């Protein structure tokens, strides 16, 4: 059901949040949200003292882009519509048949 | 296909801190994060615990005190 299927969907964010990616490789292990972004600024290259040191300005264009992301969805319904295509095609077979 | 691969178990929690203050010095770890056991800090990779004494040659400085969040007191051995 959508339910389960938004369980799911929270049950990953959640890991991703508190774990980083161990819990996906293993046992969930707990880890500061800042150094999760640390050693993901070290993966693509990028020491973490710029993450440290810019910590609040990384967090404030984070959650604009977040916020931004709903304006955006709902601005372009287009965006979603690889998803409805898929709706209207079944119908339209469907009511071919009809 | 048989797929042989490593999996993490005993787990144990630790105190951990982003830098370290040192004579008024930022000090973050060149590969690991820095933990504590109660008492003392120590600086081990992150997949496996082999905790080591904080020296110069596993930190880089990079910067002041002041600016890090969460920054902690202690001696970085030369
Ligand atoms: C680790 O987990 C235990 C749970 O028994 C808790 O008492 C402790 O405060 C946690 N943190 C550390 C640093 O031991
Ligand atoms: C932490 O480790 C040190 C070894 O450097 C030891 O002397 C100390 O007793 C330990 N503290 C705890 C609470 O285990
Ligand atoms: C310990 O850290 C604090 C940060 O709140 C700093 O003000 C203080 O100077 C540090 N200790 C020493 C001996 O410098």
């Amino acid at each position: 059901t959508d339910e389960m299927i938004a369980q799911y969907t929270s049950a990953l964010l959640a890991g991703t949040i508190t774990s980083g990616w161990t819990f996906g490789a293993g046992p969930a292990l707990q880890i500061p949200f800042p150094m999760q972004m640390a050693y993901r600024f070290n993966g693509i290259g990028v020491t973490q003292n710029v993450l440290y040191e810019n910590q609040k300005l990384i967090a404030n264009q984070f959650n604009s882009a977040i916020g931004k992301i709903q304006d955006s969805l709902s601005s372009t319904p287009s965006a979603l519509g690889k998803l409805q295509d898929v709706v209207n095609h079944n119908a339209q077979a469907l009511n071919t048949l009809v | 296909f048989l797929h042989v691969t490593y999996v993490p178990a005993q787990e144990k929690n630790f105190t951990t801190a982003p830098a370290i203050c040192h004579d008024g010095k930022a000090h973050f770890p060149r590969e690991g994060v820095f933990v504590s056991n109660g008492t003392h800090w120590f600086v081990t990779q992150r997949n496996f615990y082999e905790p080591q004494i904080i020296t110069t040659d596993n930190t880089f400085v990079s910067g002041n005190c002041d600016v890090v969040i969460g920054i902690v007191n202690n001696t970085v051995y030369d």
